[PDB]
């Protein structure tokens, strides 16, 4: 199902994508895994800290 | 032969599909050439480009953002991050005050702002508050200012204004009016000769820049900064 | 939102304290930062009731671990409301879901 | 920021001990040259964090 | 680790495998100049020392 | 004024020889180093224009692999000491050049027939060892003028497959620097600190300094600009 949710998607099916590196411009040579994700924030604060 | 020579590139076509997105063509480009000038026009575009943003803004009535009026609907740090994303073009100023005005119930809009006639407002359609009663009523005042990059409300503190009055507050400038910007290089057809590449570039910006001042900003920085190394003992 | 969530989210986020739950149908009538007032319906409203209810939402206060608290509304003018609906965000809730 | 300069004159050759609790063994107890960097988190070199 | 074992892996067949380099400058070069992939097998003249 | 920008200062520049020297650049603006790191080194490794040593013919040999007997080394051997000969021709784009000697020893450059418009600028440079007496070395060598890098497998073709038995091919390494790196770090200044600090190391053959042949790449790239500036 995830499979058929992408192919309508139009996003590559194994959900690996080409990358290029910002820093020099090139291309990375393997496909690599890009999404969304969900992400928290943790309650310790580094200035609650040092 | 003429290996020692070069061609040069131009701006042999420029495009625009809509007021935010546009595409910009250079040829011819020697082989190699193309992926340098490609990384080094993203990086610099990216970076650099001169922006018009919203810093100070001033409500009559209103202490400090985390308050709430009668009338409005969201609070005011919605409205606060709300005239963050506003993009605006002055021309003749590197600062100007803009003025708002608005009762009645109904969406308040960027075309309710009043304008100079050297102020453009790129996009009318975007959204501030809303008004919720007939005898609300708001009344603002905006400061707008050109600079590059990003700066923090923190270090905009820290440049230690002299008696800061109560009344006005502070947000982050996202100068920056440039959103994305991508390159792609292909095999060229100039005079049937080989080993030539045409450039495209393609960028989504606020509608304020111009893509062609845009390009010619961002490859005058790059040759400034080589002028150095030109230079060099 | 989150994108990839459990469906968990709705009871969760209507059963906790914080968000502003509609207790008797109606018509939201006015809404402003920090009011709601809804227009009961005729057939709901019980005999000898002015037949509006008005919630007061917590704008701003000490959270028992120094965080925010606040409830922000989001209805707008005429939208019907229905039993058991969610008038007011509360943090990490968008829409009666969980947002954290 | 004569206080910067002067500050950055005097850590320039003095070493400083980072401790990890608990110090299971002496290797928990180490020395370094400071460098001084804006934010507020302590940067150690990967290797001997291994 | 991870980065010296894929450096280090051959494959059987990659971007300008057979040909000889003079020295590792070329080979670094080639790497960098695109037309020759890690894992391609070579003859490279180096000198050592004991 | 928003087109202020940190111009760096040549801070330093360290020769550890005539051939290897580093340059460091301070300050510049955030990412200003990396993409200026980048763009020369492109620049130097794959469009600076060079003259290199190119095909070989030598009359006993039909291929690389040919067996040669009284030569110390094998053919490839050779090759790669061709390859690695630093020439420098100001005359024409395409030289031919011939070396024929007899003698137990080394087979230096310097050995090689002179001419006025081509400079051998290490003559002590070794082709190949010849092991006796009444065995000799009878090569031509041949000499051009190239922009990048091109290997064996690009310049061969079907257009080019009518050869002698006596022709080789070498890999012409134009571009004169043998080796480029650049490294970014921090650097401090007005109590900022947040900006790029620049190192270049660079080792190329001795045909040119390394100094000249950053200013040869920084004009190049310039000439390329050059187009789009319209401003002073």
């Amino acid at each position: 199902e995830i499979k058929e949710l992408l192919k309508l998607g139009d996003l590559p099916t194994s959900g690996q994508i080409r990358l290029y590196d910002g820093r020099t411009g090139e291309q990375f040579e393997r496909p690599v895994t890009v999404g969304y994700m969900y992400m928290l924030k943790l309650n310790h604060l580094v200035d609650d800290k040092m | 032969g003429s290996v020692t020579e070069f061609l040069k590139p131009r701006l042999v076509d420029i495009e625009q599909v809509s007021s935010t997105h546009a595409k910009v063509t250079l040829e011819p480009l020697e082989r190699g050439f193309g992926h340098t000038l490609g990384n080094a026009l993203r990086r610099i575009l990216l970076s650099s480009m001169p922006g018009c943003a919203v810093t100070e803004v001033e409500i009559d009535g209103v202490l400090h953002e985390y308050s709430t009026k009668e009338g409005v609907q969201e609070d005011i740090l919605e409205i606060l991050l709300n005239l963050k994303g506003l993009a605006v073009r002055v021309q003749g100023k590197d600062e100007v005050i803009l003025t708002l005005n608005k009762s009645g119930i109904g969406p308040v809009t960027a075309a309710d702002i009043t304008h100079d006639g050297d102020v453009e407002i790129v996009k009318p359609q975007h959204v501030i508050c809303h008004l919720t009663d007939e005898n609300a009523s708001i009344s603002m005042r905006i400061k707008v200012q050109r600079g590059r990059g990003y700066v923090p409300a923190s270090t905009r503190i820290h440049s230690e204004e002299d008696e800061r009055p109560i009344g006005r507050l502070l947000v982050d400038a996202c100068y920056s009016p440039v959103e994305r910007i991508a390159y792609n290089v292909e095999a060229a057809r100039v005079e049937q000769r080989t080993d030539l590449d045409k450039l495209v570039i393609e960028m989504e910006t606020n509608g304020t820049i111009d893509p062609e001042e845009a390009i010619r900003r961002a490859a005058t920085i790059l040759a400034e900064q080589l002028e150095a190394f030109v230079d060099l003992r | 939102k989150p994108l990839v969530g459990t469906g968990m989210e709705r009871a969760v986020a209507v059963d906790s304290g914080v968000t502003a739950v509609a207790k008797r149908g109606g018509v939201v009538q006015y809404v402003d930062a920090s009011r709601i007032v809804i227009k009961v319906n005729e057939d709901e409203m019980y005999p000898g009731e002015a037949g509006i209810d008005i919630y007061n939402l917590t704008k701003y206060t000490r959270s028992n671990q120094n965080t925010c608290i606040n409830q922000m509304p989001c209805v707008s003018l005429g939208e019907p409301v229905e039993r058991g609906d969610v008038l007011a965000d509360g943090p990490s809730t968008d829409l009666g879901e969980l947002a954290l | 920021a004569v206080v910067w300069d002067i500050l950055d004159e005097v850590i320039r050759e003095h070493p400083v001990l980072l401790n990890r609790a608990p110090t299971l063994h002496r290797l928990g107890i180490q020395a370094f040259e400071p460098v001084l960097i804006e934010g507020k988190a302590i940067q150690l070199h990967p290797l001997v964090c291994a | 680790v991870l980065g010296l074992y894929y450096m280090t892996r051959d494959c059987v067949n990659a971007k300008g495998e057979g040909m000889v380099l003079t020295g590792p400058k070329e080979a670094e070069r080639l790497y960098r100049s695109g037309l020759a992939s890690l894992h391609a097998r070579v003859k490279v003249r180096i000198t050592e020392y004991e």
